[PDB]
């Protein structure tokens, strides 16, 4: 029954929204506590 | 006296799509 | 009537018995406009002109005068889609097509009132309680002989078409003797037994309710695809087996007999009338999954 496709379908999209929303989060703090810049990690350069 | 529309390809490539962003996201967790 | 017959001899395909009669009787009722006429309706133009007496004789003027009681309500509540004279002529010659085989001029107010409560619309059990009031006794008791008349009156029906012979014939003696038995041989049969017994789906009655689910589902749209001519959405009657799975057929190649994988040594199937409900299709999915594992 297209209905229940369509359900599991979108139930599928979100399943991705909460894996991009939950990976979001934990790139924002894998930015914040190392003072990322492209001269390296914190205020030094590697 | 056969007349049946159904969007099948827009189908496809929502499947499609979904793949694609379900295999970079696992990949990028 | 004439080219209303011509067009239903062309129908010839359907491959079943009930469902042939049923879709037949829809097509009538509908060609006549009697399915605009109520149960109250007709109650009351019956009882105006004093036609109480089952056993009373009925001359022509008489059902011309209930027929135009009839005809000139369902006129007023449909000038555009009822003409009086026209449908009077009509309904006039279906019921002389069905109880005056003898060309005398003279039937029963039964035969008339079962005729007329049956092809109306109103619930299939109100219709049973009225049909069982007018047959039963002022007792509301119905013996061997009330209800051999009303299965005799029922079974003048298909005889004009000709599907008698596929629901036991016009012997009524076996209807009556299976009734009574469900009745545990009782001399007498109350309301609520005859409902039970009709909703045993006997081979003599059938029809009714088989026509009353045709024109419920007349207006059925089911979200599925027909899994031989691949039609999505299913329109109409929906039938799923109950042995395989996602195998869904439309009605439109069911009445042709073409069957897809063919049959096997059972092939139950369910025939959905009513858009589904999730809860009840996921129960008897979970259902052949189970019968399927085994």
């Amino acid at each position: 029954i297209y209905g229940w496709r369509k359900r599991c379908l979108y139930l599928l999209v979100l399943l991705l929204l909460i894996i991009l929303v939950v990976n979001l989060a934990l790139t924002i703090w894998i930015l914040k506590v190392m003072w990322f810049s492209p001269t390296g990690m914190g205020h030094l350069h590697v | 006296v056969y007349k049946v529309g159904i969007y099948g390809w827009r189908k496809r490539c929502l499947y499609f799509f979904v793949l694609l962003l379900m295999i970079l996201i696992l990949v990028n967790l | 009537m004439t080219e209303l017959y011509q067009s239903l001899a062309d129908l010839n395909n359907v491959r079943f018995s009930a469902y042939r009669t049923a879709m037949k009787l829809r097509r009538l009722q509908k060609a006549l406009c009697l399915d605009l006429l109520t149960l109250s309706a007709a109650c009351d133009a019956l009882d105006q002109h004093n036609l109480k007496q089952n056993d009373q004789p009925m001359d022509i003027l008489q059902i011309i005068n209930c027929l135009t009681t009839v005809y000139d309500r369902l006129e007023q509540e449909h000038n555009n889609l009822v003409n009086v004279p026209l449908c009077v002529d009509m309904c006039l010659n279906w019921l002389l097509n069905v109880y005056d085989t003898g060309r005398t001029g003279r039937i029963r107010v039964l035969s008339f009132k079962t005729g007329i409560i049956s092809l109306c619309k109103a619930h299939l059990e109100d219709k049973y309680r009225y049909l069982f009031k007018q047959v039963a006794s002022s007792t509301g008791f119905c013996d061997q002989r009330r209800l051999g008349l009303l299965l005799h009156d029922s079974i003048q029906i298909p005889r004009q078409l000709g599907e008698v012979a596929s629901f036991g014939g016009s012997n009524i003696e076996p209807s009556v003797r299976s009734c009574f038995q469900f009745a545990n041989n009782k001399p007498e049969i109350e309301a609520a037994l005859f409902l039970d017994w009709m909703r045993l789906e006997p081979q003599s009655m059938v029809w009714l309710p088989v026509l009353h689910r045709v024109a419920a589902a007349e207006t059925a749209k089911h979200q599925a695809k027909c899994n031989i001519c691949k039609e999505c959405p299913i329109i109409g009657f929906r039938y799923r087996s109950l042995k395989h799975f996602n195998y869904d057929i439309c009605q439109s190649c069911f009445f042709s007999g073409r069957v897809a994988k063919g049959h096997k040594m059972h092939y139950p199937m369910v025939e959905y009338c009513t858009p589904t409900t999730s809860g009840e299709d996921v129960r008897d999915f979970a259902k052949v999954l189970k019968n399927k594992f085994r």
